[PDB]
RNA sequence: GUUAAUUCCGAUAACGAACGAGACUCUGGCAUGCUAACUAGUUACGCGACCCCGGUCGGCGUAACUUCUUAGAGGGACAAGUGGCGUUCAGCCACCCGAGAUUGAGCAAUAACAGGUCUGUGAUGCCCUUAGAUGUCCGGGGCUGCACGCGCGCUACACUGACUGGCUCAGCGUGUGCCUACCCUACGCCGGCAGGCGCGGGUAACCCGUUGAACCCCAUUCGUGAUGGGGAUCGGGGAUUGCAAUUAUUCCCCAUGAACGAGGAAUUCCCAGUAAGUGCGGGUCAUAAGCUUGCGUUGAUUAAGUCCCUGCCCUUUGUACACA
């Protein structure tokens, strides 16, 4: 009946909202991204290891069925 | 440590029970501390032993229900363990405290029982159990078919439940089941 | 020298009392004599239907043989356990002497 | 140092493999690339360099305990065989791909076959097992 | 109508149909004199505190 | 429910009644008093005779039994 | 990269059989019938072909060198045993068959079995299980 | 100097582990591996009650070694729990005074009886008529 | 009055008794107390291999020991001790101490069904055939047949998950046949695999085996898509047993990829290692587990009450029922 048509590869403008907003919010994880951004959770899954390279991101616990992310320390 | 304890990285004390009726049936601080939410078992022997059992261990033992997960605690102490970050990640504070709100705000004080139905007043392990259980399944049928997981699915609505925002799945059958017994009382 | 003899009885009292006759037997003549080593039994699990045509309630038989064995090891030549080993046998026990 | 006991076998399988990368002479078969690892499984592998991480798991099979076999190789790397629409039961794992293995590893001289059979580590090969295994206790501290 | 603490007294006995509730002799912590009867669900012991929505309501005695 | 049947009953009747002096207060000492005055064919009907003896002790000190 | 590249296809029409660009190349290859999750895996080894990206980022020029692979796998040295037609009733050719050839193939084999008058064959054409099923208890949903 | 050796072992519903107490210096390792790494990963501070609750300096003049056979996993680590719990019970019993022994004992006395008294639960049979002890086949009528 | 109990106490024109229940047999659990172990291990000695005195090794031979392995004799638990309830009798609840303060199964009374079995019998009354046999034996088929309904079951409807790797653990057992022509398996090669070929071990605490089981744990892919869920139907090929597989005996590979989005009326089983999940032995087996019988792993929610329903056991009552 409801049929999710997620996004497959990032356009620009999901990239610049992704660069900017995403880094403003408390809870980060694969799960609620593809479901935020209407994109794949193959899409989001791959969105957030180069954060945690860019140094926007941060990681606290790692897991084969669940990631969580957050934001930068607030000093 | 041998002098306290610390559940992962939680700590034992400054854990708060608001209503003083399930302050003897929640079992969080000062005795029960303990580092895993599984232990040995015998609890469920006798009748009254159910009350000391330790509430996050309750909530764990609750949670591998609807078949495939049966008999799965090694896993559901991992969907617990992940769940209080999520806690600690969404609202900032201690996730101990959190489900103990969300026990208290979950549970119904009066039901509606068959003797024309009569409103009885619940117990308060009753209150416990039924405000533990409407909190699980939720989580059950929310990550059900969908990309939200299981580990986020318990953090939502004891969250939600903790506040009562009327967004839970717990919060509204508490309210519909006193709605019911307040009727027909 | 090196001789086992085997003690293999259904019954379990049967068994134990010729264990313990043949250690009464060899220390009159006063050799080396080891301790008689207790092995692990076998038991038989037939389970078997009670009615002999299949009409009625499904139940069933629990039949079993629990047998045991015996081991007792002694240094001696076979002169001596010929003359004791012929003393005191009851059907129960099947013996079996290992010269080597 | 340390033993491989004191290093977690989870990051070790491929510790070893790396060490598999600098040798390269594991004379690996043709039909690496193209066949199913068991009976119970349905795919290939997503790792295009399973020959080179089992061979590493191999090894550390046999510093445990030595006198493994073809058999014993099958009967470690088997699992269930969801067998569909009947019930699932344990299966055996693929012989040939043991066999390799086994053959891989005395070409380059990391196994000897024991008395009565059997494959067991040799000393040297024990040996530069404890260089990987300092390097990786030594990692985390 | 306030929300008010009912303690548990004494207990009398199994009520209900299919003996589903206790009926509880119950004394209340707001005043230790005033104190009425009212049927429980749930196993309850001695020593603990319901929430009564209203006080005014009184289960009969069987 | 651990009530007493006629037979460990009636067995500990007649003991008290011949062995007054023999018979102790505690369970122990009655149970071997007992192993040697009575042939009882198992140590678990031992043990309930000698321990319904014992009840029957409370009942000696402080009155008359019918 | 993360970002969408250049020359998008979504629909790859390859064989007269529509491929999704939205699904990953190692599975949406299965689409096409003849070849499954296992086959096409395969051949995304015969050919140096990275399976980590999408159906929709790969170019034109190396993809008509996923395709000569399809029909043609003994040059590409695949084995015979991930043929679905080994030993072919009239030619005898070990060959991988793909969704257009896939059903050609399929409707000479059924009326060689009725020309023939097996029992496979007309099982086949009154529409009952020709594996050996038992029909008292099934067969009931598109048999009214 | 003396040989100061201490044997105990720990059994569980089928899983049986056996301590080794001796004279030496703080490390523990079951199967000769320590406490630290052993998978499954869930459950490692359950290894860390007897250590933690007791303290590493009544670790310090004991060396253990475990060596664990039967049952299945989490059989294994609450064999190992107890088994270690009731090997430094025995050995500060046997050669030095219970007063210290009784204070490291209360301790786990008021956390957790199954680190020193055993849990006797077991499988019971299958009986017939049913696929498992207690539940029974689906019973049709008419 | 009490109990799981016609279990006892106590009354008493009833007394003395008998079967049954209980008692009794097996199993479980607690004893660094006894006996014993070179087909079981532990601890020490001496080496070997490796790493920086120490650590590991199912790598190697020795002396002590039964803590881990086994089975034998004994012991231990009795409402025994305490606080209450109770005629203070029968007994009941809670607590200390203690591995247990109700383990599970076996056996099971009088009378009855016209319950089922003559297709288990060299168990059989009576009736029938008996030479062109309803007797023996051989070839083929069938009992599986398919517009439909019903019963016991296995697999799914997924993200608590599917897949790919790596990690890591069990106990019941069983195994070479009087006829019998047919065993379980180590190890070494060939083939992706099914499987094919060589040598040995084990008549079995010796070999399988230290039973390297699933489950579990860790790390990728998928991304809510009838999707890499699901595997029904079906095509092509390759192997085993058998004299013989087509109506596909089974096993292996590729391919086809249906319904099914948590199931109405109604209904089944269960409260402690229990349910449920999950695998392993045995039976039928030349070829053989969706069944059944046991074993083992992970392992709970609920309840410690009731006659509301379904029923069962006594007492009173009424009956025009007595194949009730």
């Amino acid at each position: 009946r409801d049929k999710l048509n997620n996004l497959v590869l990032f356009d620009k403008a999901t990239y610049d909202k992704l660069c900017k907003e995403v880094p403003n919010y408390k809870l980060i994880t694969p799960a609620v991204v593809s479901e935020r951004l209407k994109i794949r959770g193959s899409l989001a899954r791959a969105a957030l290891q180069e954060l945690l390279s860019k140094g926007l991101i941060k990681l606290v616990s790692k897991h084969r069925a669940q990631v969580i992310y957050t934001r930068n320390t607030k000093g | 440590t041998p002098d306290i304890k610390l559940f992962g990285k939680w700590s034992t004390d400054d854990v708060q029970i608001n209503d003083i009726s399930l302050q003897d049936y929640i079992a969080v601080k000062e005795k029960y501390a303990k580092y895993l939410p599984h232990s040995a078992g015998r609890y469920a022997a006798k009748r009254f032993r159910k009350a000391q059992c330790p509430i996050v261990e309750r909530l764990t033992n609750s949670m591998m229900m609807h078949g495939r997960n049966n008999g799965k605690k090694l896993m559901t102490v991992r969907i617990v363990k992940h769940a209080f970050e999520i806690i600690h990640l969404l609202t900032g504070e201690n996730p101990l405290q959190v489900l103990v709100n969300a026990i208290i705000n979950s549970g119904p004080r009066e039901d509606s029982t068959r003797i024309r139905r009569q409103a009885v007043d619940v117990s308060p392990l009753r209150r416990v159990n039924q405000a533990i259980w409407l909190l699980c399944t939720g989580a059950r049928e929310a990550a059900f078919r969908n990309i939200k997981t299981i580990a986020e699915c318990l953090a939502d609505e004891l969250i939600n439940a903790a506040k009562g925002s009327s967004n839970s799945y717990a919060i509204k059958k508490k309210d519909e089941l006193e709605r019911v017994a307040k009727s027909n009382r | 020298h090196r001789i086992r003899i085997t003690l293999t009885s259904r019954n379990v009292k049967s068994l134990e009392k010729v264990c313990a006759d043949l250690i009464r037997g060899a220390k009159e003549k006063n050799l080396k004599v080891k301790g008689p080593v207790r092995m692990p039994t076998k038991t038989l699990r037939i389970t078997t239907r009670k009615t002999p045509c299949g009409e009625g309630s499904k139940t069933w038989d629990r039949f079993q043989m629990r047998i045991h064995k015996r081991l007792i090891d002694l240094h001696s030549p076979s002169e001596i356990v010929k003359q004791i080993t012929s003393i005191s046998i009851e059907p129960g026990v099947e013996v079996e002497v290992t010269i080597a | 140092g340390v033993t491989v006991k004191d290093v977690n076998q989870q990051e070790f399988v491929r510790a070893l493999a790396a060490f598999l990368k600098k040798s390269g002479k594991l004379k690996v078969p043709e039909w690496v690339d193209t066949v199913k690892l068991a009976k119970h499984k349905e795919l290939a592998p997503y790792d295009e360099n399973w020959f080179y991480t089992r061979a590493a798991s191999t090894a550390r099979h046999l510093y445990l305990r030595g006198g493994a076999g073809v058999g014993s190789m099958t009967k470690i790397y088997g699992g269930r065989q969801r067998n569909g629409v009947m019930p699932s039961h344990f299966s055996r794992g693929s012989k040939s791909v043991a066999r390799r293995v086994l053959q891989a590893l005395e070409g380059l001289k990391m196994v000897e076959k024991d008395q009565d059979g059997g494959r067991k580590l040799t000393p040297q090969g024990q040996r530069d097992l404890d260089r990987i295994a300092g390097q990786v206790a030594a990692a985390k501290k | 109508q306030p929300i008010k603490l009912a303690r548990v007294t004494k207990v009398l006995g199994r009520t209900g149909s299919q003996g589903q509730c206790t009926q509880v002799r119950v004394e209340f912590m707001d005043d230790t004199s005033r104190s009425i009867i009212r049927n429980v669900k749930g196993p309850v012991r001695e020593g603990d505190v319901l929430t009564l929505l209203e006080s005014e309501r009184e289960a009969r005695r069987l | 429910g651990r009530v007493r049947t006629k037979t460990v009953k009636k067995a500990a009747r007649v003991i008290i009644e011949k062995y007054y002096t023999r018979l102790g207060n505690d369970f122990h000492t009655n149970k071997r008093v007992c192993e040697e005055i009575a042939i009882i064919p198992s140590k678990k009907l031992r043990n309930k005779i000698a321990g319904y003896v014992t009840h029957l002790m409370k009942r000696i000190q402080r009155g008359p039994v019918r | 990269s993360l970002v969408i590249p250049e020359k998008f296809q979504h629909i790859l029409r390859v064989l007269n059989t529509n491929i999704d660009g939205r699904r990953k190349i190692a599975f949406a290859i299965t689409a096409i019938k003849g070849v499954g999750r296992r086959y096409a895996h395969v051949v995304l080894r015969k050919a140096d072909i990275d399976l980590t990206k999408r159906a929709g980022e790969l170019t034109e020029d190396e993809v008509e060198r996923v395709i000569t692979i399809m029909q043609n796998p003994r040059q590409y040295k695949i084995p015979d045993w991930f043929l679905n037609r080994q030993k072919d009733v009239k030619d005898g050719k070990y060959s991988q068959v793909l969704a257009n050839g896939l059903d050609n193939k399929l409707r000479e084999d059924l009326e060689r079995l009725k020309k023939i008058r097996a029992h496979r064959g007309l099982r086949h054409f009154w529409g009952l299980r020709v594996r050996g099923q038992h029909t008292k208890t099934t067969g009931r949903r598109g048999r009214t | 100097g003396p040989l100061q050796s201490v044997q105990v072992f720990g059994r569980k519903k089928t899983a049986t582990a056996v301590a080794h107490c001796k004279r030496g210096n703080g490390l523990i390792k079951v199967n000769g591996r320590p406490l630290e790494m052993i998978e499954p990963r869930t459950l490692q501070y359950k290894l860390l009650e007897p250590v933690l609750l007791l303290g590493k300096e009544r670790f310090a003049g004991v060396d253990i070694r475990v060596r664990v056979k039967g049952g299945g996993h989490v059989a294994q680590i609450y064999a190992i729990r107890q088994s270690i719990s009731k090997a430094l019970v025995a050995y500060y019993q046997k050669y030095v005074d219970e007063a210290s022994k009784k204070e490291i004992k209360d301790i786990l006395i008021q956390y957790d009886r199954t680190l020193l008294v055993a849990d006797p639960r077991r499988c019971e049979s299958k009986k017939f008529g049913g696929p498992g002890a207690r539940a029974r086949y689906q019973k049709s009528y008419r």
